[PDB]
RNA sequence: CGUGCCUACCAUGGUGACCACGGGUGACGGGGAAUCAGGGUUCGAUUCCGGAGAGGGAGCCUGAGAAACGGCUACCACAUCCAAGGAAGGCAGCAGGCGCGCAAAUUACCCACUCCCGACCCGGGGAGGUAGUGACGAAAAAUAACAAUACAGGACUCUUUCGAGGCCCUGUAAUUGGAAUGAGUCCACUUUAAAUCCUUUAACGAGGAUCCAUUGGAGGGCAAGUCUGGUGCCAGCAGCCGCG
C-alpha cells in the first residue's frame, strides 16, 4: 500500500519527487546535460552553411542509398548529415550554402531507414525546396 | 564513397503530361452543397452496401 | 423633408449653452451635411446659425438615423468662450497657421542653446 | 502602455476524431438540410449546446434552496423563452437538457425566413438575406446567422428593396439599352 | 525613530534530516493564461499592482522626495572631435541603424480624446491618440451564385399508368431576370485635430479569356482507385508497420 496517513504529505512529496526521473521523459526535459549537448541549442531550426556532400548507405529491408548534406551550423559549429529531401533536389542545394534545417519527427530518434540521419533541409538560400521542386522561384 | 549520380533517375526520365482544362469549381457553401446532392438524398433507389466514389 | 427629432436634452446654465440628442432620420439621400441640420436647428429654435453649433454623425446601418449633440449660444463671444478653438474653425472663427512639429521642437533647441539678446535674434528669426 | 482592449473568445470547437465515417453522416445531413457554408458553423450551435449544457449541469449540482440557482435557473429559462427553444409552459431545469441542435437550426435567420415566406429553396433563401433584401424590423440586417427571436419574429419589411421598394441602381442599365 | 546598525565591554550562543547551509536555474514575483471529467500538468519578460537597473560597478550636490543617470565626479571597458593644448560622452525612452540571430513594425501626423505638469481658463507632453506595415491570432463572411423554363441522369405518393405533379435534385460549358449583391473605378456628404477606414449616398461594375480556392493525400492505422502510363531494391515515398 502507500503511506496513507493525515499527516504524510511531505513523504509523497519526497517520494514522487523522487521517481519521476527514472521515466525518460521528465530526465532528458529536466537535466541540464540535454540542453547542453545537442545541436540547435534547444530552438525549433537552424540556419547552416554545407561543409559537403555525403551520401549514406541504409538499413536491409529498404536497400538504397540516401543522399544528405553534411552542415555547418553558424550557431554551434557543429557537424549534421541533413537528409536532402525531395525527389531530385540533390541538384539544387550547392556548395556555401545557407541552408535551414531541422528534424525529422522527434528528437531523441531518427526514421527508420538510415544509419544516423536526424535532419532535413528546408531553404537554399531562403528558397524552399518546396519552392525549388515546382513553383521554379529562383536557386 | 558511392556515387550521388542519380540525383532523380525517376523525375529525369518523367514523360510528361499537360495538365488539361477543366471547368472552375464552386466553393464554400456551393460545393458542399454537390456533395451533399451526390450521395445521401439521391442514392436510396439502389441499397447500402457497396462502396464506390471511386472505383 | 428631413426628419428629426431632439430626443436627449440639456440646458448648460454653467456653459450658457443648450445640449440635445438629435436624431436625423434619412430615409433617402446621402447624409444632410454639417451646415443643413445647423440650419434646421437655427430655425427649429429660431436663432441665429453663426451662433449655433453642432458635430458628430454616425450612420447606423442602411437608411436610418445619425446622431449628434446641439450646440445653442447666445453671443458670439459666448460661444467663443464656452467652444474649443478647432470646432469654431470650420466656420472659420479660428486660424493658428503654427500647426506643425518640428519647427516647434526645432526651435525649442536652438533657443536653448543661446542665453540673452542673442536668443531675442533667434526668437525674431 | 497603450489601452484599448485585449479580450477574445474561440466561438467554435474543433472535433476530435478527425476520420469516422460516422460523423460525416450526420454532418452531411445537417448541411444539405439547412443549407449551410461549412462545417465550422455546424460546429458554433455545438458549441452554444456545449456552453448551454455546462450551465444546465451545473445548476443541477446545487442544492434546491440555493438563491444562486433560482436567479440563475430562471433567467437562463427566460432566455430560452425570449428565443423561444422551448415551450412557454416547462420551467425546470431537465427541460433545458431535452434540448438538441436542430431547435438552434431552427431559430437561424434563413429558417425563420423559410417560415415567414418568400424564402424559395433553402439555398435561394441564403442569398436574399445576403443580397441586402431582407430586414428585421427598423434596424436593417445583413448577416445570415441571425437567431430570431419572438419579440420580433413577423416583421419582415425591408424598405427601398427591388422586391419591395423598387429603387433603380440597375434596371436603369436595362432600361437604356431600351431607350 | 525602534534594533549588532556600527563601536566598546561581557556572556557563549544561533540554525540543522520538518532538508538547514552549498549549488543549479532556460527564476522577476503576483494577479493570470493554456489544457477542458474529477484531480492535476506546463508556461506567466509581456498593458494591472510591487520590486530592480540605465555599460560595469563605487561616490555625492540640490531637494519634502534621488545614492537620480534625457544630474554631476573618478576609475575600468568601449568610444567621438581637434589647430594635439584639450572638450563632450551613455536609446533595455520614441522612431531609425548596425551587430546578433530561425526570430519581431516607418527617422509619420497631432495634444482632438484620456490624464499629468507649471506662476497657469492660455504654454507644454513620441505618456498617450492616430495613420503606414502586420495571416501571432480572433469575429462575422461571398468565392460566381440563385430561383425559374428546357434536354433528361430519372427517382418519389398515387390510381394497370408506358406521369398528372401546386412534391425533388441532377450532367446541363442550354436561356433569363431581381441588370440582383458586394469586390474596384470613383462626385458629394459624413466620421475625423485635418486626412484615412467601416458606413451612408450618385452613377458604373459577372454568363465561364470572366470579378477564380487552395492545401494535403488515396495499402492498413485513416476519409478516399487494384485507373492508366513511366520506374524496375536504382530513383525514391513513408512520423510506425513497410512499398521498389
Ligand atoms: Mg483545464
Ligand atoms: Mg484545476
Ligand atoms: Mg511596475
Ligand atoms: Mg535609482
Ligand atoms: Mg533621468
Ligand atoms: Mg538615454
Ligand atoms: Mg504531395
Ligand atoms: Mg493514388
Ligand atoms: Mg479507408
Ligand atoms: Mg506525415
Amino acid at each position: 500500500g502507500k503511506c496513507r496517513g493525515l499527516r504524510t504529505a511531505r513523504k509523497l512529496r519526497s517520494h514522487r519527487r523522487d521517481q519521476k526521473w527514472h521515466d525518460k521523459q521528465y530526465k532528458k526535459a529536466h537535466l541540464g546535460t540535454a540542453l547542453k549537448a545537442n545541436p540547435f541549442g534547444g530552438a525549433s531550426h537552424a540556419k547552416g552553411i554545407v561543409l559537403e556532400k555525403v551520401g549514406v548507405e541504409a538499413k536491409q529491408p529498404n536497400s538504397a542509398i540516401r543522399k544528405c548534406v553534411r552542415v555547418q551550423l553558424i550557431k554551434n559549429g557543429k557537424k549534421i548529415t541533413a537528409f536532402v529531401p525531395n525527389d531530385g533536389c540533390l541538384n539544387f542545394i550547392e556548395e556555401n550554402d545557407e541552408v535551414l534545417v531541422a528534424g525529422f519527427g522527434r528528437k531523441g530518434h531518427a526514421v527508420g531507414d538510415i544509419p544516423g540521419v536526424r535532419f532535413k533541409v528546408v531553404k537554399v538560400a531562403n528558397v524552399s525546396l518546396l519552392a525549388l521542386y515546382k513553383g521554379k522561384k529562383e536557386r | 564513397h558511392g556515387s550521388l549520380a542519380r540525383a532523380g533517375k525517376v523525375r529525369g526520365q518523367t514523360p510528361k503530361v499537360a495538365k488539361q482544362e477543366k471547368k472552375k469549381k464552386k466553393t464554400g457553401r456551393a460545393k458542399r452543397r454537390m456533395q451533399y446532392n451526390r450521395r445521401f438524398v439521391n442514392v436510396v433507389p439502389t441499397f447500402g452496401k457497396k462502396k464506390g466514389p471511386n472505383a | 423633408t428631413v426628419t428629426i427629432r431632439t430626443r436627449k436634452f440639456m440646458t448648460n446654465r454653467l456653459l450658457q449653452r443648450k445640449q440635445m440628442v438629435i436624431d436625423v432620420l434619412h430615409p433617402g439621400k446621402a447624409t444632410v451635411p454639417k451646415t443643413e441640420i445647423r440650419e434646421k436647428l437655427a430655425k427649429m429654435y429660431k436663432t441665429t446659425p453663426d451662433v449655433i453649433f453642432v458635430f458628430g454623425f454616425r450612420t447606423h446601418f442602411g437608411g436610418g438615423k445619425t446622431t449628434g449633440f446641439g450646440m445653442i449660444y447666445d453671443s458670439l463671444d459666448y460661444a467663443k468662450k464656452n467652444e474649443p478653438k478647432h470646432r469654431l474653425a470650420r466656420h472659420g472663427l479660428y486660424e493658428k497657421k503654427k500647426t506643425s512639429r518640428k519647427q516647434r521642437k526645432e526651435r525649442k533647441n536652438r533657443m536653448k542653446k543661446v542665453r540673452g539678446t542673442a536668443k531675442a535674434n533667434v526668437g525674431a528669426g | 502602455p497603450v489601452a484599448r482592449s485585449w479580450v477574445c473568445r474561440k466561438t467554435y470547437v474543433t472535433p476530435r476524431r478527425p476520420f469516422e465515417k460516422s460523423r460525416l453522416d450526420q454532418e452531411l445531413k445537417l448541411i444539405g438540410e439547412y443549407g449551410l457554408r461549412n462545417k465550422r458553423e455546424v460546429w458554433r450551435v455545438k458549441f452554444t449546446l456545449a456552453k448551454i449544457r455546462k450551465a444546465a449541469r451545473e445548476l443541477l449540482t446545487l442544492d434546491e434552496k440555493d438563491p444562486r440557482r433560482l436567479f440563475e435557473g430562471n433567467a437562463l429559462l427566460r432566455r430560452l423563452v425570449r428565443i423561444g427553444v422551448l415551450d412557454e409552459g416547462k420551467m425546470k431545469l431537465d427541460y433545458i437538457l431535452g434540448l438538441k441542435i436542430e431547435d438552434f437550426l431552427e431559430r437561424r435567420l434563413q429558417t425563420q425566413v423559410f417560415k415567414l415566406g418568400l424564402a424559395k429553396s433553402i439555398h435561394h433563401a441564403r442569398v436574399l438575406i445576403r443580397q441586402r433584401h431582407i430586414r428585421v424590423r427598423k434596424q436593417v440586417v445583413n448577416i445570415p446567422s441571425f437567431i430570431v427571436r419572438l419579440d420580433s419574429q413577423k416583421h419582415i419589411d425591408f424598405s427601398l428593396r427591388s422586391p419591395y421598394g423598387g429603387g433603380r441602381p440597375g434596371r436603369v442599365k436595362r432600361k437604356n439599352a431600351k431607350k
